[PDB]
């Protein structure tokens, strides 16, 4: 029995050693990939609307050419 | 009848390395293996101890261990570190840290079987291998963890041998990390269940004879390890040398232990001498036999007077009247017979050699199964549950696979134990 828990205690440190870089790179990807997509999700924006000026600055040089 | 002696940490090595040199000195053996010595009574017994090697020289029937490489190089380099068969040193590198847990679990693991092997070749040679003496800390984690899982796996391949170990108690007076009680605690659990004879060696009690009884301001190791050898070789006496008695540890075990469970004995020493000065005036008999019995000369820092003798033995050393010596020990006992067990008849034993050790010219050791041990247990029950009711230092040990369970139940035993103690203290 003695040495029954004596490999179980030493199933448990590497268990646990193990979950732990586990855990840690799980964290790691998840916070790295959340981060790619926001700071893309700001960047589009920004161009979503910097570009939405071009269509602007279209429709108002149309409409100086609705003058002749 | 050859008995098998393991050094295991730091401590068990530099204790163990200091016994093969003063009772390498007592049997004539120098630190090239050779016998120089004037009397047949020191080779009679030397094989209990030294296996006899071609070339008619004597290696220490000795195996040393540590997760460390440290100390036991320093051993290799002290100044009988050449006697020690070379293939007896097994050692691995990551250390043990002052923790129970990688002694005795993770980093002792991986190298227990190497010791284990050592072991065997040893236990093969043996003509009527009597059994085991280990010297080890409780405090650390080598000694203390590794030491109880070598124990422990001895006990399976030997499990009727003798096992004996010389356990130094730890101590704040003396202390290295404050983990100490947990460790010791820990052992305590193995030292119950697993030995036959365990010398406590209290640092604490080292500590107060350096500095109350020897005057040593400031008391190194070295100071501690001179008592600690002249312990060793007191208790030893009876095993490695020719007398009346001509004991053995079964005989030993026999004979002080009468419950499984108390078979933790009280060293004593007398005269206490401090390294290097030697006093020039022998002592008395009767002054042997009163120092012998003070609580000021006991190495396990417990009162004599708080608790009863269940089991005495004493062994005078030097040339002197065995009628004194009778006298002097009959004399003791029925002034203070009150601290003795009226239901163990004739507790108490006395035997005679009469090579004394080296620089004194008579000397005394006592060994005492006294309940006034749970003292002890006591002190480190209370520095245990101090930390451990919050939890302290825990991840220490949780980390490499421990159970908080298995700290509840190691104090358990272990105020079981001084329970025990109690109940035989009042019987
Ligand atoms: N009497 C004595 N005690 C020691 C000595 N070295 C260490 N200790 C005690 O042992 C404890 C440390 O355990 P240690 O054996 O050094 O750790 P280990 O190497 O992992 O076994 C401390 O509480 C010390 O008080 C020594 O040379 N003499
Ligand atoms: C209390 O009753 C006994 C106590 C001890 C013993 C004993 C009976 N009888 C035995 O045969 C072994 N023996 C001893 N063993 C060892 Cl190793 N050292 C000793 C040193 C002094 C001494 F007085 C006895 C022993
Ligand atoms: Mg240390």
């Amino acid at each position: 029995e003695k040495r029954e828990h004596e490999r179980e205690v030493i199933q448990k440190a590497i268990e646990e050693n193990n979950n732990f870089i586990k855990m840690a790179k799980e964290k790691l990807a998840q916070k790295m990939e959340s981060n790619k997509e926001n700071r893309e999700a700001h960047l589009a924006a920004m161009l979503e609307r910097l570009q939405e000026k071009d269509k602007h600055a279209e429709e108002v040089r149309k409409n100086k050419e609705l003058k002749e | 009848r050859e008995i098998v002696h393991i050094q295991a940490g730091q401590c068990g090595n530099q204790i163990g390395a200091k016994f093969w040199e003063v009772i390498s000195d007592e049997h004539g053996i120098d630190p090239t293996g050779s016998y120089h010595g004037d009397s047949d009574l020191q080779l009679e017994r030397i094989n209990v101890y030294y296996n006899e090697a071609t070339g008619n020289k004597y290696v220490p029937r000795a195996i040393l261990v540590d997760l460390e490489p440290g100390t036991m190089d320093s051993v290799r380099s002290g100044p009988f570190g050449q006697i020690f068969r070379p293939d007896n040193f097994v050692f691995g590198q990551s250390g043990a840290g002052n923790n129970w847990a990688k002694g005795h679990y993770t980093e002792g693991a991986e190298l227990v079987d190497s010791v284990l092997d050592v072991v065997r070749k040893e236990s093969e040679s043996c003509d009527c291998l009597q059994g085991f003496q280990l010297t080890h800390s409780l405090g650390g984690g080598t000694g203390s963890g590794m030491g109880t899982l070598l124990i422990s796996k001895i006990r399976e391949e030997y499990p009727d041998r003798i096992m004996n170990t010389f356990s130094v108690m730890p101590s704040p007076k003396v202390s290295d990390t404050v983990v100490e009680p947990y460790n010791a605690t820990l052992s305590v659990h193995q030292l119950v269940e697993n030995t036959d004879e365990t010398y406590c060696i209290d640092n604490e009690a080292l500590y107060d004879i350096c500095f109350r009884t020897l005057k040593l301001t400031t008391p190194t190791y070295g100071d501690l390890n001179h008592l600690v050898s002249a312990t060793m070789s007191g208790v030893t006496t009876c095993l490695r040398f020719p007398g009346q008695l001509n004991a053995d540890l079964r005989k030993l075990a026999v004979n002080m232990v009468p419950f499984p469970r108390l078979h933790f004995f009280m060293p004593g020493f007398a005269p206490l001498t401090s390294r290097g000065s030697q006093q020039y005036r022998a002592l008395t008999v009767p002054e042997l036999t009163q120092q012998m019995f003070d609580s000021k000369n006991m190495m396990a820092a417990c009162d004599p007077r708080h608790g009863r003798y269940l089991t005495v033995a004493a062994i005078f050393r030097g040339r002197m009247s065995m009628k004194e010596v009778d006298e002097q020990m009959l004399n003791v006992q029925n002034k203070n017979s009150s601290y003795f067990v009226e239901w163990i008849p004739n507790n108490v034993k006395t035997a005679v050699c009469d090579i004394p050790p080296r620089g004194l010219k008579m000397s005394a050791t006592f060994i005492g199964n006294s309940t006034a041990i749970q003292e002890l247990f006591k002190r480190i029950s209370e520095q245990f549950t101090a930390m451990f009711r919050r939890k302290a230092f825990l991840h220490w040990y949780t980390g490499e696979g421990m159970d908080e369970m298995e700290f509840t139940e190691a104090e358990s035993n272990m105020n079981d134990l001084v329970s025990e103690y109690q109940q035989y203290q009042d019987a």
